[PDB]
C-alpha cells in the first residue's frame, strides 16, 4: 500500500522501484488578453521518474505541441504522464523493470493503473511522504534541458552526480530532498548558499557542485537554516 | 392461475412469494400458495424465526413444471421439488383447496409491480447464473458469492453473474486507456452488449435478478453486480434512448419497492450520487431522480 515514515527503507533495497512526479508535465503562465479576459501560455514540461536506490533520473521533456487542440489539459497531462512512464517500462529490458512505481500525487493512481494493466506484477503506490520534486526545474541543467527543447526528448542524468561513491542511497536521497526542499521554499537563497564560494564548481557532467565531505556537511547545515529562518518568517515564529 | 403446495409447516418460518410475505406458525396446517399469476418468474423464500441467519429461495416459472415444498428435517431447511405425475399433482392441490389450507397469492387488479420488476428476466438466464441443471427452479440464499468475489470459494454454489470491471484489458482497449476509462461506451456497447449479453433484454434481466436477490435475500455480492450494471450505462456518454427511457423505468419501480428500513445496506452512496449528479446520463433518468430525492433525501 502507501509508501510512508514506516516504510522508507524500503526504498533503498534491492527491488527495482521508481517515483514518479508529474507536477511539472502541465506548466503554464496566466495573462489578460486585449480585451481584458484571462489566456494561459503553455511551457515545456518534464515528467521527473526517479530511481531513490540508484539516483538515475529519466526526464521526458514535454513539449507544448502534445497540448496543441486538446481540451481539459490539467486532466490530459495526468494520462500523458501515465503513457509515458508505461512506454518507458515498455522500453526498458525485463531486468531493469521496476517491480513498484511510487506516485508523489494520488491522482495518478487511476491513470498510471490503466497504462499499466499489461504488467499485473508491478505495484502502483501512492505515498504519505511530501516529496518537493516539484523543484526539479530550480537545478539550472534540468530547467535548461527542459527549456530548450523543441520537441519531445528523453534525457538521462544520475542526480546523485558521483554521491553514491561515499555515501549510501539512504545518505544521498535525504540529500537530495533536503536540497529540493530548500530550493522549493526559497530559491534564490539555496542557490546562492550552493554557489557563494566561486572556487567550487559544477563538472560538466554533474547537476551539483563538487564538495568535499567537510563541505556538504556546512551546506547541509546551511539548508536546514534556510528552512528553519523560512518557517518562522512564515508563521511570524 | 398455478400453485406451489406444502406438505407441510414443521418450523416457524416467514415465507415469502415475491414481494409478498407471511408468518407461518410451528405445524401450522399451511399447504401452500394458489392463484399465482402465469407469464412471470416468480420467487418463493423464507426465513426461519428461530434463526433469522440464511435467507434462501427458489425461483421458478410455473409454465416449467409442477413445484411443491417439503421440509426436509435433515437440512433444516423448506426444499423445492418437482412432482412428474401430473395427476397426483391435480389431486393434492384440489384436496388442499377444498380445506382452504392454502394462501392466495395477493395480486391488486391495479398493480404491474411484479411485472415492473421482472420485465426481462427469464428462467432460462436465472438458470445459467445458478448452475442446478438436474432442476428446473433455482436456489439462492444470503451467503452466495458471485464469481467475481470468488476471484477477489466452492464454484457449484456461486452466482455467475458477468464479471464487470472498470480497470481490466476486458474494459480498456490498448491505445485508448484515458477515453475507455472516462467513457465506458466501449465496454458498455461493444464488450457488454454487443459480445456477451447480445442485446439489452438479457442485460436488463441480469440487473434486474442481481437487485431481487439484494433485496429479497440481503445478498451482497447480488448487490454489488446490480450497482456495477448501473455504473456502466451511467459512465457511458453513448446510449441508445430507448436503453436510457427504459434504465429510467427499471430502476424507478426497485426504489420504489425498497423497505426504507433497508436503504442503509442495499444503496452504494458514491454510485447513486455518481450516477444521478456527476455521470453522462446524470439528466436522463428523470423518474429515479425524482424518486430518489423524495424516498432517500438522505444517501445524496
Amino acid at each position: 500500500g502507501a509508501m510512508n515514515s514506516s516504510n522508507y527503507a524500503e526504498l533503498f533495497n534491492n527491488d527495482i522501484k521508481l517515483f514518479v512526479d508529474d507536477t511539472n508535465v502541465y506548466r503554464v503562465t496566466v495573462h489578460k488578453t486585449f480585451e481584458g479576459n484571462v489566456a494561459t501560455k503553455a511551457i515545456n514540461g518534464c515528467i521527473f521518474t526517479l530511481n531513490p536506490k540508484t539516483g538515475h533520473l529519466f526526464l521526458k521533456i514535454i513539449h507544448t505541441s502534445v497540448w496543441a487542440g486538446q481540451k481539459r489539459l490539467s486532466q490530459l497531462a495526468k494520462w500523458k504522464t501515465a503513457e509515458e512512464v508505461s512506454a518507458l517500462v515498455r522500453s526498458l529490458p525485463k531486468e531493469e523493470q521496476p517491480k513498484q512505481i511510487i506516485v508523489t500525487r494520488k491522482a495518478m493512481l487511476d491513470p498510471l493503473e490503466v497504462h499499466m494493466l499489461d504488467f499485473p506484477n508491478i505495484a502502483i503506490r501512492p505515498t504519505e511522504l511530501r516529496l518537493p520534486f516539484s523543484a526539479a526545474m530550480s537545478i539550472d541543467k534540468l530547467s535548461d534541458v527542459v527549456m530548450k527543447a523543441t520537441e519531445p526528448q528523453m534525457v538521462l542524468f544520475n542526480i546523485y552526480d558521483d554521491w553514491l561513491d561515499r555515501i549510501s542511497s539512504y545518505t544521498a536521497f535525504s540529500r537530495l530532498t533536503l536540497l529540493l526542499r530548500a530550493l522549493k521554499t526559497n530559491e534564490e537563497s539555496a542557490k546562492m548558499i550552493l554557489l557563494s564560494d566561486p572556487t567550487i564548481t559544477i563538472k560538466s557532467y554533474h547537476l551539483w557542485p563538487s564538495f568535499t565531505d567537510e563541505q556538504w556537511i556546512t551546506i547541509e547545515s546551511q539548508m536546514r537554516d534556510l528552512i528553519l529562518t523560512e518557517y518562522g518568517r512564515k508563521y511570524n515564529v | 392461475m398455478n400453485t406451489v403446495p406444502f406438505t407441510s409447516a414443521p418450523i416457524e418460518v416467514t415465507i415469502g412469494i415475491d414481494q409478498y410475505s407471511f408468518n407461518v406458525k410451528e405445524n401450522q396446517p399451511f399447504h401452500g400458495i394458489k392463484d399465482i399469476p402465469i407469464g412471470h418468474v416468480h420467487v418463493i423464500h423464507f426465513q426461519h424465526a428461530d434463526n433469522s441467519s440464511m435467507r434462501y429461495g427458489y425461483w421458478f416459472d410455473c409454465r416449467m413444471g409442477n413445484f411443491y415444498i417439503q421440509y426436509d428435517p435433515k437440512d433444516g431447511l423448506y426444499k423445492m421439488m418437482e412432482e412428474r405425475d401430473g395427476a397426483k399433482f391435480e389431486n393434492i392441490v384440489h384436496n388442499f383447496k377444498e380445506r382452504q389450507m392454502m394462501v392466495s397469492y395477493p395480486k391488486i387488479d391495479e398493480d404491474d409491480t411484479w411485472y415492473n420488476l421482472t420485465e426481462f428476466v427469464q428462467m432460462d438466464k436465472i438458470r445459467k447464473i445458478v448452475r442446478k441443471d438436474e432442476n428446473q427452479f433455482s436456489y439462492v440464499d444470503s451467503s452466495m458469492t458471485t464469481v467475481q468475489e470468488n476471484e477477489l470459494s466452492d464454484p457449484a454454489h456461486s452466482l455467475n453473474y458477468t464479471v464487470i470491471n472498470f480497470k481490466s484489458r476486458e474494459a480498456i482497449r490498448p491505445g485508448h486507456e484515458m477515453e475507455d476509462f472516462l467513457d465506458k461506451s466501449y465496454y458498455l456497447n461493444t464488450v457488454m452488449l454487443q459480445g456477451i449479453f447480445k442485446n439489452s433484454s438479457n442485460y436488463f434481466g441480469e440487473l434486474q435478478f442481481a437487485f431481487l436477490n439484494a433485496m429479497f435475500f440481503g445478498n451482497y455480492g447480488s448487490s454489488l453486480q446490480w450497482h456495477a450494471m448501473i455504473e456502466l450505462i451511467c459512465s457511458s456518454a453513448t446510449v441508445p434512448k430507448h436503453m436510457l427511457d427504459k434504465l429510467d423505468e427499471i430502476l424507478y419501480y426497485q426504489i420504489k419497492t425498497l423497505p426504507e428500513q433497508y436503504s442503509d445496506i442495499l444503496l452504494n452512496e458514491r454510485v447513486w450520487n455518481i450516477c444521478l449528479y456527476s455521470s453522462f446520463q446524470k439528466n436522463s433518468l428523470h423518474n429515479t431522480e425524482k424518486i430518489m430525492e423524495n424516498k432517500y433525501p438522505e444517501l445524496l
